[PDB]
């Protein structure tokens, strides 16, 4: 007798109706995968520093289609004649991004 | 089929367990969800150091001095606050000028 | 001062008082009741 | 098969009777469900406290920025009493001078301007500052409550006003 | 067939009880109408 | 013989578990809404967003204050937001991905509503 199966499906359908009408948000944020919260620093993890001639320079910025120079505390470009020496003394002989600095 | 009955009964058991032992109302469920996601958020914030950090700060275009600074990350506005010589300065992670000014200090820190 | 001895000179941890009251109190076994009821229903309908 | 249907109808009647028991203003159902509700609530107390103290520790981390004096005892006026508190060095929650083994000290005031009360709070700061009480989990473990969800209290009022 | 009609009777009675018990809650229009 | 068992189990689930659950949820949410209406006036500041709660047939619902460009107003002008009650109100029910971290703010708003009330 298919009537019993039909009526149990009606039972489960009214259960879902009751859940959806009232407990929509609870079941939505409980029984469902959800996207990770984005981090602005996650995008900047690849931001690293180098030297161009005598100017500190920034690389790794995704939205930075054209490379843009760095700025100091006074909103002015940083011009140092020993930029490469500074990088060798601080960051060593290998490039250093924000990831390893943050993980320190 | 037996499989349909089994899955229907298991759906019964799961929904009944949820309604009996889990917060049915939106407020307590939101509290639990915020507890979890704020655990992750606080891990993210505490990942940023808060103690003293030695770094070479460029006071002008061709002048640099080594000094100690403090850092604190705020995710309410997604910005960073830094302390230098008892003075607090804000840098937004979205504004181009703020990130451009902040990057040399963060990347030149030992 | 009539009920001065009713109060406590030392502070009272009323949360622990409530927690002992809950600990040493009748346990309505709804878990056992529900399992037994489901077993009874299954036996009465499916099994018999 | 007839017995199966009879049991079906009997259990349906039992379910309907239970629903009638639940919906109506039955004192027995009310007493039993209040029993269960009180037990569940007192169980949840701990998790609610932990959530609130994590949130308020985050807010205290945000608030303490460029103000070193916040980390030192200050005599704050609550209208009816003076409390000597600061922000905890480690957890960044409010922390006041304790009174014995109880809550924070409360120098009751008999008017709006009470120089003696404030001077006694200063005396507490300069002498009896070795024993302190911190809101959140420490106060929960010592006195059974976290200070939050309690009105009036210094933890919630100090956090809200600041 | 008999079980189906018996279940409809039980469901209708139980739905009547549930609605009568839930009128103050689900019918927000009723509660805001009468203050 | 098993399908009758399933029908009866689902009947019990609907009328002895879900319906009293709905009653309890409405009771608690209406009490929280009453305390909110008596304590807090119109919008409140949560995660630097302006949230206000209203009670409907499906319980309590949180709406965020957005301007003409569906951008949330910062709390810095909350006072005027109280005066302009006809501002654009965007509900938390719909997953509007244009506003970043909408679920963040809505869940935190509900959590603060529970904690205060």
């Amino acid at each position: 007798v298919y009537k019993h199966r039909l009526i149990v499906l009606f039972e489960v359908f009214v259960v879902f109706i009751l859940i959806y009408v009232f407990f929509r948000s609870e079941l939505n944020m409980f029984f469902m995968p959800k996207r990770k919260i984005p981090d602005p620093i996650d995008r900047l993890r690849r931001a690293n520093l180098a030297c161009e001639d005598d100017k500190l320079m920034i690389y790794g910025l995704p939205w930075m289609t054209t490379q843009t120079s760095a700025l100091s505390i006074n909103s002015k470009p940083i011009v140092y004649k020993d930029c490469a020496k500074l990088l060798r003394s601080i960051n060593g002989s290998q490039p250093v991004s924000l990831n390893d600095v943050l993980r320190r | 089929a037996s499989l349909l009955y089994l899955i229907l009964f298991l759906l019964f058991v799961c929904i009944s367990y949820y309604f009996t032992y889990y917060p049915t109302n939106k407020l307590q469920a939101a509290v639990m969800e915020t507890d979890r996601e704020n655990a992750i958020i606080r891990q993210r914030n505490d990942e940023i150091p808060t103690r003293t950090l030695d770094t070479a700060i460029f006071t002008d275009a061709s002048t640099v001095a080594s000094a100690q600074i403090h850092l604190y990350y705020n995710s309410n506005i997604g910005k960073i606050i830094m302390s230098l010589n008892g003075k607090k300065h804000t840098f937004n992670l979205y504004d181009d000028n703020d990130i451009r000014t902040l990057l040399p200090i963060l990347l030149l820190s030992k | 001062l009539s009920n001065s001895d009713r109060f406590s000179t030392v502070p009272v941890n009323r949360a622990k008082v409530v927690q002992h009251n809950i600990k040493h109190s009748f346990d309505l076994k709804l878990h056992l009741i529900s399992l037994l009821s489901l077993l009874v229903i299954w036996i009465l309908i499916v099994a018999i | 098969k007839t017995s199966t249907l009879i049991f079906f109808v009997i259990i349906l009647a039992i379910s309907a009777l239970l629903l009638w028991f639940q919906t109506s203003d039955n004192p027995v159902f009310n007493e039993l469900t209040r029993y269960m509700r009180i037990k569940n609530t007192v169980n949840d107390w701990k998790s609610l406290t932990d959530s609130k103290t994590k949130l308020e520790s985050d807010r205290g981390r945000l608030l303490a920025a460029g103000k070193d004096d916040i980390f030192e005892f200050k005599c704050v006026d609550f209208g009816a009493y003076f409390i000597a508190m600061r922000l905890d060095k480690k957890t960044y929650l409010p922390q006041a001078i304790r009174r014995g083994t109880g809550d924070a000290w409360m120098v009751k005031k008999a008017a709006k301007v009470d120089p003696s009360a404030q001077q006694f709070c200063q005396y507490l700061i300069k002498h009896k500052s070795n024993n302190v009480i911190t809101c959140g989990n420490e106060m929960l473990n010592e006195l059974g409550y976290s200070g939050y969800f309690m009105s009036p209290h210094w933890c919630s009022d100090f956090s809200n006003m600041e | 067939m008999l079980v189906v009609i018996m279940f409809f009777i039980a469901f209708a009675f139980c739905s009547w009880l549930s609605y009568s018990y839930l009128r103050p809650y689900i019918s927000t229009k009723e509660l805001n109408k009468s203050r | 013989m098993i399908t009758l068992f399933l029908i009866l189990c689902y009947f019990i689930l609907i009328f002895n578990i879900i319906v009293p659950a709905i009653s309890e949820k409405m009771r608690r949410e209406r009490a929280a809404y009453v305390n909110y209406k008596r304590l807090n006036k119109n919008f409140i500041c949560v995660d630097d967003r302006l949230f206000s709660y209203n009670f409907t047939t499906s319980g309590i619902k949180a709406k965020v204050a957005v301007d003409n460009k569906n951008v949330p107003i910062p709390c810095s002008k909350i006072n005027e937001v109280n005066n302009n009650k006809d501002v654009d109100t965007l509900y938390c029910d719909k997953d509007r991905d244009d506003i970043p971290g909408f679920a963040r703010s809505c869940y935190r708003a509900y959590s603060d509503l529970f904690f205060t009330t």
